[PDB]
């Protein structure tokens, strides 16, 4: 995954998920499927 | 505040 996507602790289920702010997209699920 | 919906 590109260095834009960072894994960041989410604030309800207390989840890694992938945040991106070049895309600015935010991936709780694998970005890469 | 800035938490995001699954997208599944």
């Amino acid at each position: 995954l590109p260095p834009g996507w960072e894994k960041r602790m989410s604030r309800s289920s207390g989840r890694v998920y992938y945040f991106n702010h070049i895309t600015n997209a935010s991936q709780w699920e694998r970005p890469s499927g | 505040r800035i938490s995001p919906p699954l997208p599944f």
